[PDB]
RNA sequence: AAGUUUGAAAAGCACUUUGGAAAGAGAGUGAAAUAGAACCUGAAGUCGUGACAAAGACAAUGGAAGUACCUCCAUUUCAAG
RNA sequence: GAUGUGGCCUGGAGGUUAGGACGAAGCUUAUGGCGUGAGCCUAAGAUGGACCGGCCUCUAGUGCAGAUCUUGGUUGGCGUAGCAAAGAUCUAACGGAGAUAUACUCAACAUGCAACGUUGGAUACUGGAGCGGGGAAGGAUUUCGUGCCAACGGCACUCGUA
RNA sequence: AACGUGUCGCGAUGGAUGACUUGGCUUCCUAUUUCGUUGAAGAACGCAGUAAAGUGCGAUAAGUGGUAUCAAUUGCAGAUUC
């Protein structure tokens, strides 16, 4: 239930010239800035994640 | 001015390392540990963030003398 | 053993070596198989050998070292040359051997015992 | 293992040099001339260069560069004189030569005949720009192979 | 050769600046030889550096 | 971030020759070196080189119908047919 | 916008029927053939080195050109913009692979340039609120000697806080 | 002419795909199964003939003692029931 999704990630929002996704907070490696928590990002949550249900 | 220029005004250092825990979070001033507390008995621990317990807790140290408790236990305290 | 590959292939690589021992057998001849009624030994150092499968099929020599780090044994006769001209081993497979004369001591005649078929 | 293999390979001398740190673009235009050429006239060119009597034509790597005169010669207006490719393919040919040699051929007597230079992997460093920005400044370095042919009077 | 060295043991030993430190530059040879504050003493004595 | 996935085995390139060195040219191991050490396979995009086709400025690409030259492609025919 | 299709394609399961070291998957194409089409099949590899195709049912994380889409890698602009505050170096000898480096012909110029460390000499600068000599904060071996010059010192190095 | 354009053969840069898998995720079960003032969990500093990290260990320090095994360890050295 939590994978893809253990980040505190935010949006930077608009006015800078970035797409709108929620990116990885912080600085000082290759991820900081990322995209995050969306199906189509790298490292991201799937769509419609299955259950024992 | 704000930025850069001002960047060379800072002096001292609001902490040091911790006597406890090892991190450099004793605040100087007030004399203690933004970290772990101390010197208050107990542990800081917050349950908004799990991240942060699951760094500290039980089994990502050494556990040095609870393996040998947990063998004697497994084996009934046997003894000749 | 396992109903489980990944468990086997793992349990298999990590052994210790007193399980590597066991693991790096080596049948006996015809005439040791009759004489002794046990079909497979584990390889020792100062056995006797003769090549079976391979290159070297057919060789005949004594045996050097039982690696157990690398699973090969080395055996004297058993070599080829480097570019400088000195001699190395060749390690082999242990499976791939037969033992022809064993090197006989009072705990192997006991495990040889223990071991009889009859 | 070369791009191309010479008509008689008892006759012919080969060189190669990889990850040279000289610009590719530079060591093209450089080694680019001498294709057709004998060796003896391939020397004494990179000699006049280095002299500053003669150039090497830029043509195609050339936007923005000067004009000059001694360009006349291969029928442009562009040119320079880059030193630092011209050392390093003499260095090059008196390899070629040297293997010519020990396999008993007439350095007055071989014709350049293959030449191909290409680029390599790049090296990475950087340089600092306003308003806090970092950015990069690599280097560009090139490999080289040419062969040799004896010509049949 | 560097005489770096010597040039700073040499200001060190005699108390002046390097700009009045004079090493001799036809006793290079013997200069280089010169590793320590005793050897470097023995060349002002005899006059390789005034 | 990052599979250390060379090879069955280091057998991990002796020796000669050019070079200050890195390397190159030979020689050798191996079934294989276009398997030579971050070494299975090794795509796309981009670039070098050799050969060839042409070609004004008509941006390029594109449709239809022919022709000149080429074609490591396919299929059918060779005599009573 | 609705619906149909013994309509096409992808990963895995139950059945059935086959292939492979006399070369499986993957990859390449002026390799043709078939199909209105999605696609399928053969040829060649002077490619690869161990797995896998058809048919009937079952099942799904099942088809991409674009979301200022995500991550990796390329690319024209381009040898371009520039590398212009703090005045500045010159000369000989020694050192170094860093030269005085040549095919005919040719005494030398017109065919090996550019650049470096040390010592001596010359010329200038800092100008005691100093590119002088010692300490606190901060840093922690950067200090010393001998070597070395792959990377780094946005030019260079035989030199270096490398 | 040159620069440029196009096609095919061969090379470079680049690291996709396929095959491989001692890893992950999910479900189920069995127990004389639950730490610490008799000093825990955590934190620090050390220990090898050669030893940076990691692993193991504590001045008895890549281990002492006992039982069972039965001839290694291995990059290089060093040295049968011991
Ligand atoms: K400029
Ligand atoms: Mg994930
Ligand atoms: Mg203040
Ligand atoms: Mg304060
Ligand atoms: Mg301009
Ligand atoms: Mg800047
Ligand atoms: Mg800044
Ligand atoms: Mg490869
Ligand atoms: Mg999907
Ligand atoms: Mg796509
Ligand atoms: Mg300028
Ligand atoms: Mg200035
Ligand atoms: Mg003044
Ligand atoms: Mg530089
Ligand atoms: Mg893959
Ligand atoms: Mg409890
Ligand atoms: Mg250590
Ligand atoms: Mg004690
Ligand atoms: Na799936
Ligand atoms: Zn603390």
């Amino acid at each position: 239930r939590l994978s893809g999704m253990n980040h505190s990630a935010h949006s930077w929002g608009t006015g800078r010239a970035v797409a709108r996704i929620p990116r990885i907070s912080g600085g000082g490696t290759s991820t900081s800035g990322a995209g995050a928590f969306g199906n189509m990002c790298r490292g991201g949550r799937m769509f419609a994640p299955t259950k024992i249900f | 001015t704000k930025g850069t220029t001002s960047m060379g005004q800072r002096h001292g250092r609001t902490h040091i390392l911790c006597r406890r825990c090892g991190r450099n979070s004793y605040h100087v001033q007030w004399e203690r540990c933004a970290a772990c507390a101390y010197p208050r008995a107990s542990r800081r621990r917050y349950n908004w963030s799990v991240k942060a317990i699951k760094r500290r807790r039980t089994g990502t140290g050494r556990c040095r003398y609870l393996k040998v408790v947990n063998r004697r236990i497994a084996n009934h305290f046997k003894t000749p | 053993k396992c109903g489980s590959r990944r468990k086997a292939r793992r349990a298999h690589f990590q052994a210790p070596s007193h399980v590597r021992r066991v693991l790096m057998s080596a049948p006996l001849s015809k005439e040791l198989r009759a004489k002794y009624n046990v079909r497979a030994m584990p390889v020792r150092k100062d056995d006797e050998v003769i090549v079976k499968r391979g290159t070297f099929k057919g060789r005949e020599g004594k045996v050097t070292a039982c690696y157990r780090l690398k699973w090969v044994i080395l055996i004297d006769k058993v070599n080829r040359e480097k570019a400088n001209g000195s001699t190395v081993a060749v390690g082999i497979h242990p499976s791939n051997v037969e033992i022809t004369k064993l090197k006989l001591t009072h705990h192997r005649k006991s495990i040889l015992e223990r071991k009889d078929r009859s | 293992h070369y791009s191309r293999k010479p008509q008689v390979s008892s006759k012919s001398a080969k060189a190669k040099v990889s990850d040279l740190r000289c610009h590719y673009k530079n060591t093209f235009e450089t080694a680019n001339v001498i294709n057709g050429m004998p060796l003896r006239k391939a020397q004494q060119l990179y000699r006049q260069v280095l002299a500053k009597t003669r150039c090497i034509p830029f043509k195609r790597y050339n936007g923005k560069i000067g004009r000059t005169a001694q360009a006349k010669e291969w029928g442009q207006t562009k040119g320079r004189w880059p030193r630092k490719s011209v050392v390093a393919m003499m260095s090059l040919l008196k390899n070629a030569e040297a293997n010519a040699i020990e396999k008993g051929l007439d350095p007055n007597q071989m014709v350049i005949k293959h030449v191909q230079v290409d680029q390599a992997a790049r090296m990475r460093r950087r340089t600092y720009r306003a308003h806090g920005r970092i950015t990069p400044y690599m280097c560009s370095p090139c490999h080289v192979q040419l062969f040799m042919s004896e010509k049949k009077e | 050769v560097s005489l770096k060295l010597q040039a700073r043991l040499a200001s060190s030993i005699l108390g002046c600046g390097r700009a009045r430190v004079w090493l001799d530059p036809n006793e290079a040879v013997e200069i280089q030889n010169a590793n320590s504050r005793k050897s470097v003493r023995k060349l002002i004595k005899d006059g390789f550096i005034i």
